[PDB]
């Protein structure tokens, strides 16, 4: 997913989307959780990868 | 991929299926997502042979 121009790929489990809306979740069983800062890294720029999607990343507690 | 062998089989996009594997032996995924091509052609010429 892209946000900022930057690219941030899951820690651990895959990306998934009911039709709306966008959670992270392992890959053996359904528990969706809201994107955040923590259960995500970033690395590189926004025009490389193939497929990627726009959305927003949640600051968990620093700047709120 | 390996899904199929205990269960019943469930769909998975292929360039998704190989970070798996990747992972599985120390890499990481943005190293596959950022050489697609390169190791496309690489197996092709390979395979080719």
């Amino acid at each position: 997913i892209c946000h900022d121009g930057k690219a941030h790929f899951p820690r651990e489990g895959v990306f998934v989307s009911n039709g709306t809306h966008w959670f992270v979740t392992q890959r053996n069983f359904y528990e969706p959780q809201i994107i955040t800062t923590d259960n995500t890294f970033v690395s590189g720029n926004c025009d490389v990868v193939i497929g990627i999607v726009n959305n927003t990343v949640y600051d968990p507690l620093q700047p709120e | 991929g390996w899904t199929f062998g205990a269960g019943a089989a469930l769909q998975i996009p292929f360039a998704m299926q190989m970070a798996y594997r990747f992972n599985g032996i120390g890499v990481t995924q943005n190293v596959l997502y950022e050489n697609q091509k390169l190791i496309a052609n690489q197996f092709n010429s390979a395979i080719g042979k």
